[PDB]
């Protein structure tokens, strides 16, 4: 394995299993882990058993409780402590990786490995282990020769590349605030400094990938409940290498940026961070610049939830995000003008407005507006009031116009965002000659809420597809381990309904096409569309269901049910139509593509969301199956951010389904050893008296089908559904087995009563026999004669 | 047969009464009549039919020699009994007896019920089998 | 099955005995039909004497003995269990795989699970087969099982 001392480089990733193998009893017969309502599984020692009720004893207070012998788990030995990758253990259930993860992170490691997978656990708080000192002890190595650490995903993605010749990805997955963004930003940071090109106002290539970062997260990241620093965009970088081996450019695209949180944020949360940064008074001179005084709390678009973060210097993160606009190379204009666009928003929110008609309670706002805009404020104040289309002069009300000055704002901020992602693009577009690339991923995870959305729909069928890649390299591994055992699984069935799935969804029928042709029509509305979903997909697919119960108290409204890889999904489709296609007053558009100020203009100069999607979605999809995956599966320990804590329902609850050994229609294996001592009786007269022959003459026993499993050289594969069924017949011959025995039993009590059963039916016959005689006597006319003469003599 | 016997004698002579070595109708309707409650004129003649023969003393042994003979020893009866009290408690359950009477072997009618638990020593629920053989078999 | 006659014999004498205990009358009582068969050294399950036409309770149905050969050729067709498959059976509630069993899981098998028994007829059967317990409580199956299926009279 590896070499290393009492290098403080190492403090928080080796484990010097021997300063801590160094003081208890173990017996794999008698501990085991059993269910805990407050820790997820407790440790615990069998006293006895009464078939399937089994009594242990607690072994943190010596308490005694029952238990179903199925939810007992099997627990690993002590040699296998805090190990740093799971594969290697011997029980690879929940409850041992759960311990064995919880162990590590209590100790300060939170990167541990299960197999080809990374796992890491938020820290939740600021570690020493990403220091160059590190990554020059990281470099070059092979996992085995070096603690479990995310700069090896990324060293040994880098390896292949150059090895394998082909591009690398690294996924890294899981729930908000589980870490994705930071790790993500850990991986980038790695290659920029191990693999940087050889040899204010713009830096390297390198300095400009990193520098992206702060001015993304400041207009697509905002303070969520779960996260104070929440990605509302999903991410998909490339790292493009040369010749030499060292980066030769990059780009970026991003998906579905959260357009809402512009004019609207919950309880506890707050809009992108970009506007606290805007209202800080970090650079004063800028101040004037944007026509904006310096109180957040007084704009309402985002006043809302709350204002402040802790952990979160508003003030000293805009230094931070003008300074990195400098080094990606944004002249003072182009940077003025995206301060200025984004000031603009907050002062479109603050436009007031009178009682048929609607009419300007005012107009020193809308001449801030359309200052920054350049634009004239009357026209702005006419075209928002009554639009004049094709003119044709519609007649507004009060609501018509400030929903109109709302989508005024989140069609800005959108195109914006776009164009910072390409703006960003550009400089990182060296045409520098290139080879292969490393791609990481970051986006959201699956997700079901009391209210699911559009928003939801777009994310979960991203997920959809991303799953199906997933699933596509895991039968990879699937048939490598066959050619190992030496079998072959000719025919196979395990892909249908997640296509199926993605199918309802993105074909020419599907969900979001029946939405797209919809949206192109003045006319349409939220029944209009719930009509055509419903007449080409109810009773006509199975995926496609209509809502149940409540799986959940405050479950808002839904339509209908969406049965996802990861659960059914409760939809509504109120404001879909509004969601898909942009509702900008196209008389204000007019006026903004005739703007003064360049970017304005650039923004509206003369593809819907959904259809926007699924075209970059189509392209991520095929640089994936280019690449050679790599997956990181991040997870938060608990929900108060609190660095250390373990909240065990939900940690187990984030190893139900991502490839830690810890729900697919693969064919399931089991090791000759356990299924002879799981099935030798269902044919306990075949068996003679080697594991391997004892689990042969048993399925030689039943007869099966030579077509439904399997000869593995070291364990049996059986075909989905099969190992079910033998499970089946184990209760019934089980059960007909223990009733012979007890037939057997009643047949030895009455063959024992037998003999007696026949001596007393003599006895029983000698006196009735001999009753009817003193009796038949007793009326004889002589005995009674006899009778009354012998009392006389 | 053999202390029974002479008392068969004395009795043989208590019932011939005109004291002539036969029994007859007369001697039979005089000595009933005498201890109490005679046969019919038609049963008494069913009584002498049964010695085809005039009945003196070797006539009225025959008779009672063959009528009581067949059945068990005190002993067997007693033993048969004893197949029934594992306990070799000496007593039976009246239930328990009269259920293997009544319901099982050669069932007995009700009124062999009646006429074998009229007399039949009972105490305490418990029948004194040992008390009841010694009781059918003339002690 | 094709009864010699030794064995058709051997049925009419063990049918006679227990015409005789329910009351000789040339019938049998139905209650009555599984234990005449276990008397003829057959181990039938209770389910298998309800389908010959057994009946759960004495008072209800009787039967002659040519209605009782046809019901004994179907019992004995019915599985009779092995030692081997006693011993995977036990074996699956041995967790330390020694060959032991404490009483107290023992009786809950016999009195819980499969066609149950009852607390006398356990109580009878380990008395009979002399079973014991060592100190801890626990008892060697397997020995249990040779008793059982060697008889009364070994
Ligand atoms: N490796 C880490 N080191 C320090 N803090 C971390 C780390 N991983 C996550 N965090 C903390 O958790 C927060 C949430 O992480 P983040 O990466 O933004 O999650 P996600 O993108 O998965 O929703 C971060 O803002 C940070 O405070
Ligand atoms: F909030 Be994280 F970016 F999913
Ligand atoms: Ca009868
Ligand atoms: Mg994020
Ligand atoms: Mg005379």
């Amino acid at each position: 394995m590896n070499i290393d001392f009492s290098d403080p480089d190492f403090q928080y990733l080796a484990v010097d299993r021997k300063k801590l193998m160094k003081t208890a009893a173990f017996d794999g017969k008698k501990n085991c882990w059993v269910p805990d309502e407050k820790e997820g599984f407790a440790s615990a020692e069998i006293q006895s058993s009464k078939g399937d009720e089994i009594t242990v004893k607690i072994v943190a207070d010596s308490s005694t409780r029952t238990v179903k012998k199925d939810d007992i788990q099997s627990m690993n030995p002590p040699k296998f402590e805090k190990l740093e990758d799971m594969a290697n253990m011997t029980y690879l259930n929940e409850a041992s990786v759960l311990y064995n993860l919880r162990s590590r992170y209590t100790s300060g490691l939170i990167y541990t490995y299960s197999g080809l997978f990374c796992i890491a656990v938020n820290p939740y708080r600021r570690l020493p282990i990403y220091t160059d000192s590190v990554i020059a002890k990281y470099r070059g190595k092979r996992k085995t020769e070096i603690p479990p650490h995310l700069f090896s995903v990324a060293d040994n993605a880098y390896q292949n590349m150059v090895t394998d010749r082909e591009n690398q990805s690294c996924l890294i997955t899981g729930e908000s605030g589980a870490g994705k963004t930071e790790n993500t930003k850990k991986v980038i940071m790695y290659l920029a400094k191990v693999a940087c090109a050889v040899k204010k106002k713009e830096g390297s290539l390198e300095d400009q990938i990193i520098q992206a970062n702060p001015v993304l997260e400041a207009y697509g990241n905002a303070k969520t409940t779960r996260n104070n620093n929440s990605s509302r965009f999903g991410k998909f970088i490339r790292i493009h290498f040369g010749p030499t081996g060292k980066i030769a450019g990059a780009d970026i695209e991003t998906y579905l940026l959260e357009k809402s949180r512009v004019t609207y944020q919950q309880s506890a949360e707050r809009n992108y961070h970009i506007f606290y940064q805007i209202c800080s008074n970090a650079i004063p001179e800028l101040n004037d610049v944007m026509l904006v005084t310096p109180d957040s709390g007084l704009y309402s678009f985002i006043n809302q939830g709350c204002l402040t973060v802790d952990n979160i210097d508003d003030v000293e993160e805009f230094k931070l995000c003008d300074e990195a606009f400098d080094i990606l190379g944004f002249t003072k204009e182009e940077k003025q003008s995206m301060f200025k666009c984004t000031a603009s928003i907050l002062h479109m929110g603050e436009m007031k407005f009178k009682q048929e008609q609607a009419e300007s309670d005012g107009t020193a706002e809308a001449e801030k507006v359309a200052f920054l805009c350049g634009i004239n404020a009357g026209d702005l104040l006419k075209a928002l009031l009554k639009p004049k289309v094709k003119m044709v002069t519609k007649g507004q009300n009060m609501n018509q116009v400030v929903n109109s000055v709302g989508a005024l704002a989140k069609s800005l901020y959108d195109r914006m965002f776009n164009w910072l992602v390409r703006r960003v693009n550009k400089t990182l577009d060296t045409k520098a000659k290139r080879n292969y690339y490393i791609g990481v991923l970051d986006i959201a995870g699956f997700e079901i809420f009391d209210f699911n959305s559009f928003e939801q729909l777009c994310i979960n069928y991203t997920n959809e597809r991303l799953q199906q890649f997933f699933n596509h390299h895991m039968f990879i591994l699937e048939q490598e381990e066959y050619k190992k055992e030496g079998i072959a699984w000719e025919f196979i069935d395990f892909g249908m309904d997640l296509q199926m799935c993605i199918d309802l969804i993105e074909k020419p029928m599907g969900i979001l096409s029946i939405l797209e042709e919809e949206c192109m029509f003045p006319k349409a509305d939220d029944k209009s569309f719930q009509d055509k979903l419903y007449q080409n997909h109810m009773g006509k697919n199975r995926m496609f269901t209509k809502p149940g119960k409540p799986t959940r108290p405050n479950q808002g409204p839904a339509h209908f049910e969406l049965h996802h890889y990861a659960g059914n999904v409760p939809y509504s489709i109120t404001g879909w139509l509004e969601k898909n296609k942009d509702p900008i007053n196209e008389n204000v558009v007019a006026l903004l593509g005739a703007s003064k100020e360049p970017l304005v203009a650039e923004l509206f100069k003369a593809q819907t969301i959904s259809a926007v999607h699924r075209e970059s979605l189509n392209k991520l999809m095929k640089n994936l199956y280019s690449t050679h995956p790599h997956f990181v599966r991040c997870i938060i320990p608990n929900e108060l951010k609190q660095p250390g804590l373990v909240d065990a329902e939900l940690v187990l609850h984030q190893l139900q389904c991502n490839g830690v050994l810890e729900r697919k229609g693969f064919p399931s294996r089991l090791i000759y050893s356990e299924f002879k001592q799981r099935y030798s009786i269902l044919a306990p007269n075949a068996i003679p008296q080697d594991g391997k022959t004892v689990s042969e003459k048993i399925l030689a026993g039943l007869q099966m089908d030579p077509a439904e499993y399997r000869l593995g050289t070291t364990k049996v594969f059986f075909k989905a559904g099969v190992l079910g069924n033998l499970e089946e017949m184990r209760d019934e011959r089980l059960s007909k087995i223990i009733s012979m025995f007890q037939a057997h039993i009643r047949g030895y009590l009455i063959r024992k009563a037998y003999k007696k059963l026949q001596d007393q039916r003599i006895g029983l016959s000698v006196i009735q026999r001999n009753i009817r005689k003193w009796l038949v006597l007793r009326n004889w006319q002589w005995w009674k004669l006899y009778s009354k003469v012998k009392p006389l003599l | 047969p053999q202390k029974q016997i002479q008392e068969m004698k004395e009795a043989f002579s208590m019932i011939d009464v005109d004291r002539d070595g036969f029994v007859s109708k007369e001697d039979i309707k005089a000595i009933s009549e005498q201890l109490g409650r005679a046969p019919d004129d038609k049963e008494l003649t069913a009584m002498l039919k049964e010695a085809p023969g005039p009945l003196n003393f070797t006539m009225f042994l025959s008779i009672f020699s063959d009528k009581l003979s067949g059945t068990d020893s005190e002993e067997t009866i007693r033993n048969a009994f004893a197949m029934f009290d594992e306990q070799e408690t000496k007593k039976l359950n009246i239930e328990y007896i009269k259920d293997l009477l009544e319901n099982m072997g050669d069932n007995f009618n009700k009124d062999e019920m009646r006429m074998t638990f009229k007399e039949a020593p009972v105490e305490g629920g418990k029948f004194d089998y040992v008390k009841f053989t010694a009781m059918i078999k003339g002690s | 099955p094709k009864l010699s006659q030794d064995e058709i014999d051997d049925l009419k004498d063990v049918f006679e005995l227990f015409d005789f205990w329910d009351g000789r009358d040339g019938a049998v009582d139905a209650f009555k039909l599984g234990d005449v068969c276990r008397c003829l050294g057959i181990n039938p399950r209770n389910e298998d004497v309800f389908a010959v036409g057994g009946t759960h309770k004495m008072g209800e149905k009787s039967l002659p003995f040519e209605e009782f050969l046809p019901a004994y050729e179907g019992l004995m067709d019915c599985e009779q269990g092995t030692f081997a498959d006693y011993m995977e059976a036990f074996k699956t509630f041995d967790r330390e795989g020694q060959g032991f069993i404490s009483g107290a899981e023992l009786r809950h098998v016999l009195t819980a699970l499969g066609e149950r028994l009852s607390d006398e007829d356990v109580d009878e059967i380990i008395k009979l087969t002399d079973l014991q317990e060592d100190l801890e409580g626990n008892v060697k199956y397997e020995d249990f099982v040779k008793k059982v299926m060697a008889g009364p009279y070994p």
